[PDB]
């Protein structure tokens, strides 16, 4: 029975599997130096990490 | 040379021995001389509470002895 | 024999920490059903008095019970004594 | 239980824990202990429909054991009272 | 009320030791002083952005094995009942259950840290 | 005063659980359940259970420590919300302060009260036992039943732990 | 009197930072080696109360040991911004105290003092362990000489 | 009377802590071929005094972007609570006497752990962020053994009380009869004071200061001053568990020479591992205990609650 | 009852209340449900220690052990809807109204 | 429902025993020998009526037969029992394994004696 | 060694618990009359503090059964000052 409120409704996948998203697995930006011990003092290592 | 070390393990060694000297000496001091009272269990604290009592002057560790019997 | 021989020795090899780890654990679950003393463990327990042994009532047929506690009839702690 | 295998197969898996005059570790009992047994006593093997109304008066101080609330209003009125009498200096409690 | 006193008293002295270093040295505040530290350079992106764990795996486990300690400490207890017979066998089939699970997720390469 | 002490901390119990049931970052709601747990502890061993109480103060310990990782890598924002950062968090608190402080006070007034029900407001002292001279820990026999007593209770809990492991095992891979 | 307590409250405090010295963990270039070698076992600079800390949060002195970029010109302003006070800069070796042998060099900062305030001036280049040494020592003795509650008292 | 005894106990810990750093510093001196602090007072007995002095007039900073009460609460809490440790501790005699003063100290411990997690946190920091979470991983990898291992060493003293380990050990020390044990505590409690080759959440060749990279002056003082005084308190309760000393009543102070000696020469070898190794992995470190000491603990606490049973030496309740 | 109980009771409604009403973040909920156990081995403990139950000292343990276990089931659950979404926002599970 | 009975002061008031714990400790063995039969009558009728009021009078021989045992020790062997619990009362847990020298002087004079 | 040494810590426990079994029956009977002379104390005086009120009947059992129960610590210190109560109450949780 379509409603006002119903009408955005969709059916589900044929097989239950909805797309995978992409919302932002986005990784951590670190300035690895320079003023580092382990930087020898001039290297600034830009460093994306996940954990 | 390496017993330029010591002066500064005594003196770490001589402030960790007051606190072991300090409640050894307090706690005899506190009780008449004698140990503190443990008392882990209640029958332990039964018999210290009762010792209050029996003491006359309300000090659990007041002791009386054959004096008190008549 | 020769497939466990082979065996152990590979795992003596590799992992030490567990071949000791299970031969500590087997040795534990073992031990106490071949150990003569596990029996006193449990006499020992129960010679223990955490409660006040409640007297009873002499009705006249209690040969068994004693009448003082330094009396002959009673379990006797001379094996714990000995131990 | 839906299923008493426990009473069917002679196991106790948990009827040891469900009341507190059961045997205890070293026979250490509860605080109610004598008015549970009294209750238990009076209401077994009668139903309860008939142990609602002929074990009352053991339930009430099986309840009145275990939460107290008669002897709260018993003392809660008695010292109510007591302070109402001490600012109308009619009363010295004693050394 | 001994031990209150004495827990009373460690945190006080804690805090008043903050306060003096708080209240007794000359301050001199200003923006790029307190600005957040990354070895001279501004730091890209807030640090309340999610930080990825990649053993959480382990900790899950951790709170289920922590459990088991729980379950574990009572047996210098239960080593005093006259029933030896069924504590030593429950003790040591808990411990054993302890040992089955840490086998299950060592096998299944759960103690492994995502990649 | 000192005869109210376990009122006392059911009232940092309460404020504790206000705390964290108004639901601000669950970096904070983390603190205040682990203020709960800390009275609580306080609270269970004043009738005489220092092991239970010390027991579920170590337990909420560990498991606060990995929602705070958790927190950190999968609960976290920009700006997480301290009470006073939201309205809805801060309607939450000031309705859970207002409601505990309008209990404590009558309570304490009339030394009763009645919330919904009846509570009486002597003090919990009223109601100790006035017999104990075992030379024992009730508390401690009990627990170490477990091992004699309670076969099948830890045939049941050892068996859902390990089962634990194994779920949370499955639910996790994809 | 308050002219005497102050003036040997001022040597409390002046003996306390000239003797608990903890320069930052910041090294640029050549300099940096002798720097490292102050600390190793023949001076020994820990032996006066010198530790090397990484944080700026955690540090009474920058050693500027080496060649100051354009490039590294704000990290390096960044960090001694970022120290508490009071904070004191020793500038070691011709680069950093004038831009040395790349003055003029278009990528060059000449003189580390365009950039932080200097208390010393280490010349050499690179200047033996021991010259930074002695300019350690000639900081301190410049601690020695502050005057921060007399002159507070007089205000 | 007991105010006072509060007082003999919080002061000579904190000079306790205060010369512990002069003394680290020299024996790591000495140990790279150099002397380390021998000017500021005569061997260097002054320099511990002009540190604390200086870091205390040293200005204060509170991050712009850090929490303010969690930044200031987690310094007083990491403190507080490490002083918090030394009351039940029997020397021969505890301040506070408590039946499971074992579990005490385990609940006290772990409290410990959020004045790491949460001055990381407050300081909104990412070397910070990074040093706290490197703590959870840390205590994750730890505590599950550190208590069993302390179970089965009380399964032959009997209780929890730490003073009936003195009696317990009357006769022998219980490091013969639980050598296996002792080798895994003692590397536990480097992991449970983040000492080397554990400083995993300060990690300073990593992290620069890891979760107290923000924190100066006297704020960063406490953190030192709780972390030092752990090393000592943890290596007492070694000596405690493992090396007994035997008590006598009318004598209390030959105890406390003993014990003090053998505490302070286990205090030492955290100095000397930390100028002998190299630094742990952070995961690494959770796989050791996990896959070597969580197999081998499990297995020697199932053998430290037969053993007693089997060999009829079951210790008394009381 | 006694007014220790009037503060462990309103303690349990709140985080039942807590529980029920829900804001964006699951991890703000599961903590409720935490809170829930708390109050209720809090209030079992007390009722057992006070009227010597001796062998029922042992349930607030056997609850505290289930707890974990709800705990741990909670946070593995958690992870996979961080794992789809990115958060652990309620909000986006709501596929199956259709 | 009922006024409960109480006895009355008098009825409550008995010569106690003013000795401590200590005291009570060292005596403590021989006691329960030289009394066990005055005791364990009490006892039976605690555990039997259930009732504290039910067993007032057994409990007054209680304290009669303690009494003139310890008369008995101030008698013969005052000055080693004085020794012995002394010894006792030093201990903080009140220990006999510290004090076997003192028990040996006091079983040794009780036995030759009474 | 270990074996050996806990041994004789059982027996000595055994000797302990005996001594305590002694001693018991005079404790028995001590506790016996402190309870019944408090109850009786507070029996008195709550004559006195209740006299002028309407209804109340002084000393009535909130029991149905005659049977002896034993009283809470509000039925006995009910009266008493504070420090005896605190003490009674919360001395032993309390001491060290
Ligand atoms: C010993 C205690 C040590 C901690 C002392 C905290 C105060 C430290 C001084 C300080 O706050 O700095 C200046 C700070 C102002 O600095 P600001 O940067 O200008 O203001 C920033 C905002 O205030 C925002 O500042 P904020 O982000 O820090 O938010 C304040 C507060 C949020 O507080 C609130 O929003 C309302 C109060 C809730 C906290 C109360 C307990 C919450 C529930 C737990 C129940 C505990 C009951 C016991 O955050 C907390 O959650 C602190 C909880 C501390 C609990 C302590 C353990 C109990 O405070 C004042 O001077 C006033
Ligand atoms: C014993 C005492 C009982 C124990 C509890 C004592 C209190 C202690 C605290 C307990 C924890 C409370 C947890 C609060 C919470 O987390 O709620 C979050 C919840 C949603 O959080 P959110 O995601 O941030 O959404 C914020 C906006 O509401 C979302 O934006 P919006 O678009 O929804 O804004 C329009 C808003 C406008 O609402 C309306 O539609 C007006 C209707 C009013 C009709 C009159 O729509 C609604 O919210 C409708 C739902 C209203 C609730 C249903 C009322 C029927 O916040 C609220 O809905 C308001 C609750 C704040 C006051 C809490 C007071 C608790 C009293 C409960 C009843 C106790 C009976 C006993
Ligand atoms: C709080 C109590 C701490 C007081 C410690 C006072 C330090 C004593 C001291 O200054 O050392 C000798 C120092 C030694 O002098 P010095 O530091 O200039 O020596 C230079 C190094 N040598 C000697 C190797 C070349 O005396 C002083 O410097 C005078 C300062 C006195 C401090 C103010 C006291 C008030
Ligand atoms: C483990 C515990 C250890 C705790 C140790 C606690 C410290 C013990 C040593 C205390 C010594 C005396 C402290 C004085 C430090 C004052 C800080 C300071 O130098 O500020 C200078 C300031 C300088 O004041 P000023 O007004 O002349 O100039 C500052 C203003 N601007 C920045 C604009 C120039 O003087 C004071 O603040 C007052 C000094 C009063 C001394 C009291
Ligand atoms: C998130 C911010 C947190 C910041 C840190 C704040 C400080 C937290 C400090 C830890 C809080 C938990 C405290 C737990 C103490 C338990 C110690 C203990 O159990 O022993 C103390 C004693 C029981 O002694 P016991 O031998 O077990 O039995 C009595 C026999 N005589 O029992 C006693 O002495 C009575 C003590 C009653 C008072 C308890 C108050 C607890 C308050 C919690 C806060
Ligand atoms: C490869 C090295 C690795 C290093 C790791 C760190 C381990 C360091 C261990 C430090 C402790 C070693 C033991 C030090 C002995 C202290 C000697 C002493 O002061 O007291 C004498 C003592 C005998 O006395 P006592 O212990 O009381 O008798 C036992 C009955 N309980 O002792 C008798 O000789
Ligand atoms: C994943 C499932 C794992 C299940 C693993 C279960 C392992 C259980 C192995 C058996 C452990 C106990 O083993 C058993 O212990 C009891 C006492 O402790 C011993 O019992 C022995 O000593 C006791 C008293 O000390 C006596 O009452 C008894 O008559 C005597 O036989 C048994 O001789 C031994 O066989
Ligand atoms: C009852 C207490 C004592 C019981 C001990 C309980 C713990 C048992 C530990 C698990 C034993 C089997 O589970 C584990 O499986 C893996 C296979 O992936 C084995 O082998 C694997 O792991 C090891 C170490 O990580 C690697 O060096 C090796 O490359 C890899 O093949 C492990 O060597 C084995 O330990
Ligand atoms: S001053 Fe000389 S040694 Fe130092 S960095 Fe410059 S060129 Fe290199």
């Amino acid at each position: 029975y379509p409603t006002k409120e119903t009408a955005h409704w969709k059916p589900p996948p044929w097989n239950d599997v909805d797309p995978p998203k992409d919302t932002l697995v986005s990784n951590l930006t670190l300035n690895f130096g320079p003023q580092h011990p382990a930087a020898h003092g001039v290297l600034r290592l830009v460093m994306e990490l996940s954990g | 040379m390496w017993f330029e070390v010591l002066p500064g393990i005594a003196v770490m060694g001589v402030c960790l021995f007051i606190p072991g000297m300090a409640t050894a000496r307090i706690h005899r001091f506190s009780n008449g001389g004698k140990e503190k009272r443990v008392a882990h269990y209640p029958y332990q604290w039964y018999l210290m509470e009762r010792d209050r009592r029996v003491s006359g002057v309300n000090r659990s560790y007041v002791s009386k002895g054959l004096e008190n019997i008549d | 024999a020769e497939r466990v021989a082979a065996f152990l020795k590979n795992v003596w090899a590799k992992e030490p920490v567990l071949v000791a780890s299970f031969a500590i654990a087997g040795l534990a679950v073992i031990l106490p059903t071949l150990s003569p003393y596990t029996k006193y463990s449990l006499m020992i327990n129960r010679a223990t008095p955490y409660n006040y042994p409640v007297p009873l009532r002499d009705d006249g047929n209690m040969p068994d019970v004693p009448s003082h506690p330094q009396d002959p009839q009673g379990p006797s702690l001379e094996w714990l004594k000995r131990l | 239980p839906f299923f008493d295998v426990q009473k069917r197969l002679g196991v106790d898996l948990d009827r040891w824990m469900t009341i507190q005059s059961a045997e205890q570790p070293h026979k250490i009992p509860s605080r109610c202990h004598a008015f549970e047994k009294e209750w238990i006593e009076c209401a077994h093997g009668i139903g309860s429909i008939r142990a609602e109304k002929e074990c009352k008066i053991e339930f009430e101080d099986f309840r009145e054991c275990l939460l107290r609330q008669k002897t709260m209003k018993r003392l809660h009125a008695i010292r109510r009272q007591r302070e109402k009498l001490i600012k109308e200096g009619k009363y010295t409690p004693p050394p | 009320m001994n031990l209150m006193l004495a827990l009373l008293t460690n945190f006080t002295l804690a805090t008043l030791l903050v306060i003096i270093a708080f209240w007794l040295p000359q301050l001199n505040v200003y923006s790029e002083k307190t600005s957040p530290y990354e070895c001279g350079f501004d730091p890209m992106g807030s640090a309340r952005l999610p930080f990825s764990m990649k053993f959480f795996l382990v900790a899950i486990t951790f709170l289920l094995f922590d459990l088991e300690i729980a379950l574990l400490l009572p047996l210098p207890w239960a080593s005093q009942t006259a029933n030896l017979n069924t504590m030593l066998t429950m003790a040591l089939f808990l411990i054993i259950l302890l040992a089955v699970s840490l086998a299950y997720e060592w096998t299944q390469k759960g103690l492994e840290w995502t990649e | 005063m000192m005869l109210y002490i376990v009122f006392i901390l059911s009232v940092i119990f309460v404020m504790g659980f206000v705390g964290f049931s108004s639901k601000p970052s669950p970096i904070y709601g983390g603190l205040g359940l682990i203020v709960s747990g800390g009275v609580g502890c306080g609270i269970v061993l004043n009738f005489g259970g220092s092991f239970l109480g010390l027991m579920v103060f170590l337990i909420y310990l560990g498991g606060m420590m990995v929602v705070f990782g958790y927190t950190t890598a999968m609960a976290t924002e920009q700006y997480p919300e301290i009470w006073l950062s939201n309205k809805a968090v801060l309607g939450a608190f000031v309705t859970g302060l207002l409601m505990e402080f309008f209990m404590v006070y009558y309570v304490l007034k009339d030394k009763e009260v009645e919330v919904v029900f009846e509570f009486n407001g002597l003090g919990d002292w009223v109601i100790y036992d006035t017999g104990d001279s075992g030379f024992f820990s009730e508390e401690a026999m009990g627990i170490a039943a477990l091992y004699s007593y309670g076969t099948w209770l830890v045939i049941v809990t050892g068996w859902s732990l390990l089962i634990g492991v194994v779920v949370i095992m499955e639910i996790t891979r994809g | 009197r308050g002219e005497y307590v102050v003036a040997k409250l001022d040597d409390l405090i002046n003996w306390a930072r000239r003797s608990s010295l903890w320069p930052m963990t910041f090294g640029l270039a050549c300099c940096a080696v002798e720097m490292m070698h102050m600390a190793a076992p023949r001076y020994d600079m820990d032996r006066f109360g010198v530790v090397f800390r990484a944080s700026p949060r955690q540090s009474d002195v920058m050693i500027v040991a080496g060649t100051l970029t354009n490039k590294m010109a704000p990290a390096l302003r960044k960090v001694y911004d970022q120290m508490p006070e009071p904070r004191y800069v020793v500038s070691m070796g011709s680069c950093a105290n004038g831009g040395g042998y790349y003055h003029y060099s278009y990528s060059v900062v000449r003189g580390c003092d365009r950039i932080v305030p200097v208390d010393i001036y280490v010349p050499g280049c690179p200047p033996t362990a021991e010259a930074l040494l002695y300019g350690i020592l000639q900081l301190q003795k410049k601690i020695k000489r502050e005057k921060r509650l007399r002159i507070w008292y007089r205000r | 009377m007991f105010m006072i005894n509060i007082l003999m106990l919080i002061i000579p810990i904190l000079l306790a802590v205060a010369f512990l750093t002069l003394v680290e510093r020299k024996v790591l001196g000495y140990m790279q071929l150099r002397k380390g602090p021998n000017v500021v007072g005569p061997y260097g007995l002054l320099q511990p005094i002009a540190d604390a002095i200086k870091l205390f007039i040293k200005e204060p900073l509170r991050p712009a972007t850090s929490s303010a009460s969690m930044f200031i609460l987690a310094p007083i809490m990491a403190l507080g609570l490490a002083l918090t440790m030394w009351i039940p501790l029997p020397m021969p005699y505890p301040l506070i006497n408590m039946n499971l003063g074992v579990l005490f100290m385990l609940a006290m411990s772990s409290l410990a752990v959020y004045s790491i997690l949460w001055s990381g946190w407050a300081s909104n920091s990412k070397y910070a962020l990074i040093g706290a979470l490197r703590a959870v991983a840390q205590t994750i990898s730890y505590e599950v053994t550190l208590a069993i291992i302390l179970l089965s060493v009380l399964l032959m003293s009997g209780s929890f009380t730490l003073s009936t380990l003195i009696t317990t050990q009357e006769q022998m020390w219980l490091i013969l009869p639980a050598w296996p044990l002792a080798m895994m505590w003692f590397i536990s409690t480097l992991a449970e004071t983040n000492r080397a080759p554990f400083d995993l959440t300060e990690g300073e060749s990593e992290l620069v200061s890891g979760f107290n990279v923000e924190y100066a002056a006297g704020p960063f003082a406490l953190f030192f001053m709780a972390e030092y005084a752990n090393i000592i308190m943890m290596n007492i309760f070694t000596a405690i568990l493992f090396l007994g000393t035997s008590h006598n009543p009318h004598m209390p102070e030959l105890y406390t020479i003993n014990f003090t000696i053998k505490s302070l020469l286990l205090t030492m070898s955290f100095l000397w591992i930390r100028a002998s190794y190299p630094r742990f992995r952070y995961d690494q470190l959770m796989h050791l205990l996990w896959k070597n000491f969580l197999p081998l603990t499990l297995a020697l606490c199932m053998w430290h609650v037969s053993l007693p049973i089997l060999t009829s030496g079951i210790p008394p309740q009381t | 009852m006694s007014m220790v109980y009037m503060n462990i009771m309103m303690a349990f409604t709140v985080s039942l209340v807590g529980l029920l009403m829900y804001r964006s973040h699951l991890m703000s909920s599961l903590l409720c449900l935490e809170g829930m156990m708390l109050s209720l081995f809090v209030m079992a403990a007390l009722t057992i220690l006070n009227s010597h139950f001796t062998l029922a000292s042992m349930m607030p343990i056997i609850l505290l052990v289930f707890a974990a276990c709800e705990a741990a089931l909670g946070l593995s659950l958690l992870v996979m809807v961080s794992n789809t979404y990115g958060t652990d926002y309620v909000q986006n599970l709501n596929l199956l109204q259709c | 429902p009922g006024i409960v009975e109480l006895p009355s002061l008098e009825d409550l008031k008995v010569q106690e025993v003013k000795v401590s714990s200590s005291v009570l400790k060292a005596a403590a063995h021989h006691y329960g020998a030289q009394c066990d039969k005055p005791n364990k009558e009490f006892m039976l009728c605690r555990w039997e009526e259930k009732d504290p009021r039910r067993c007032l009078e057994e409990g007054k021989l209680v304290n009669q037969c303690a009494l003139e045992f310890f008369r008995q020790i101030k008698r013969h062997c005052a000055e080693p029992f004085t020794e012995y619990w002394t010894c006792i009362d030093y201990s903080g847990l009140q220990l006999f394994r510290r004090c076997r020298k003192q028990q040996a002087q006091f079983d040794e004079c009780v036995l030759d004696k009474l | 060694s270990m074996m050996k040494w806990n041994r004789e810590r059982r027996r000595l426990q055994i000797e302990d618990f005996e001594a305590r079994i002694a001693l018991m029956p005079l404790l028995q009977a001590e506790k016996d009359r402190r309870v019944l002379q408090m109850l009786r104390e507070n029996l008195e005086e709550e004559a006195t503090v209740m006299k002028d009120v309407p209804g109340w009947k002084v000393g009535e059992s909130v029991f149905h059964t005659t049977r002896w129960v034993t009283p809470m610590m509000g039925e006995l210190y009910g009266l008493r000052a504070s420090e005896e109560v605190l003490s009674a109450t919360y001395g032993f949780i309390w001491y060290t």
